[PDB]
DNA sequence: TATCCTAACCAAAAGATGATTTGATTGAAGGGCTTAAAATAGGTGTGACGCTCGCTTCGGCAG
DNA sequence: CTGCCGAAGCGAGCACTACTGTCACACCTATTTTAAGCCCTTCAATCAAATCATCTTTTGGTTAGGATA
């Protein structure tokens, strides 16, 4: 312990970078469930709804052409064909890397 | 109550200093701080910039000896600190410190004139291996400052041709501001 | 010969020198957030309160 | 067989532990645009130190360049 107990604003957090095949699979479920961050966060465990929140926020400033042409390619909705996808893209990403 | 207290009478303090007392946190007691102020409305100083610095750099350990610090590690307070003030004079109308936190600008003023005051035994040093023998903590944004600091001075030191001649860097510029 | 001094120079001692890779430095962003504002809806959980005249106790005979 | 009145004894005013419950509102839910800063990894790109390949001066020492004993 000393004095010089320097302060700085901390809130900005390392948090994980986004993987553009689970960029791919937002855009996916923007077309296939729509914008409820909710239900997007218990499709995406690994991202709470803050962090879809953001996603879409940060996507707007250009990508909102890309959303909506995902959100107008409408897909039926199934959780375990997401959850299926989105394990499966992963470690096959895992192992062409 | 007893920052705005302090402030009044212009006694020198820091935020951080409170704060590790009293379990606070900064949007806590920022937030609060706002809103007793505004709700008052009472008129309160602002932290003048060589407020700070006089019992600021009366805390390093560079003034005595010890096995941290050997001789050549040692210099005295007045030549540091009067480099320090003549640094800080031009950070501000450099712009330098408005909008920041001026706390970086002081580690890094006071970093690089301790070791311009016998860079041949300093320039060896570090801002970590600097601030840890006098028990110091830094600033990430120190390295920040240092980085703007030593693009000023290499501004500056272009417009005289016997320091131009030199063909200064970022390496040797350090042990010729005494002349700057 | 057997040997040392000692130009030039082998061989190593030793003294040191130019370029490369690898350990280290670095810019900028990934990403995350704040004050300044407009606000109304629903709630639940915390925590206001140095004596020396006066006065007290109890035995040993009179009647 | 009651009790008067003695003898022994102490005393003091002057000393130039609290709840505790209601209750009300702090506390939240929801956000949206700046604009600077501060924030840690993380990648991408470049800079910096020890080693490797190489040149040179002396000691050992020869041939050869030179000499004594």
């Amino acid at each position: 312990g000393s004095t010089t107990t320097y302060s700085s604003f901390r809130k900005n957090y390392y948090s994980k970078p986004w993987s553009n095949k689970e960029t791919d699979m937002f855009f996916l479920a923007i077309s296939m469930v729509g914008t409820d961050f909710s239900m997007i966060g218990q499709l995406f465990p690994h991202r709470a709804r803050i962090e879809i929140k953001n996603k879409f926020k940060r996507e707007e400033k250009t990508n909102g052409w890309r959303i909506d042409k995902a959100f107008q390619e409408k897909r039926p909705f199934d959780f375990d064909f997401f959850a299926h996808l989105l394990q499966k893209v992963l470690a096959e990403e895992e192992k062409r890397k | 109550c007893v920052l705005i207290t302090c402030r009044q009478h212009n006694w020198p303090l820091t935020m951080g200093a409170i704060c590790t007392l009293l379990y606070a946190d900064l949007d806590v007691f920022s937030s609060t701080y706002m809103q007793i102020v505004k709700l008052l409305g009472l008129d309160v100083p602002s932290l003048c910039l060589a407020e700070l610095v006089k019992t600021y750099c009366s805390s390093f350990k560079l003034f005595q000896a010890s096995p941290s610090v050997p001789a050549k590690y040692v210099e005295d307070k007045e030549k540091m600190l009067s480099r320090t003030m003549q640094l800080v004079e031009l950070a501000n109308e450099t712009w330098l410190v408005t909008g920041r936190h001026p706390l970086p600008v002081i580690t890094a003023a006071t970093f690089l004139a301790w070791q311009s005051l016998q860079p041949a035994d300093r320039l060896s040093c570090s801002l970590a291996r600097f601030c840890k023998l006098a028990n110091v903590d830094l600033p990430y944004p120190a390295s920040s400052r240092l980085q703007e600091l030593l693009a000023v001075l290499l501004r500056m030191a272009e417009q005289l041709a016997w320091l131009r001649v030199l063909r200064l860097d970022k390496r040797s510029v350090v042990k010729h501001i005494g002349d700057l």
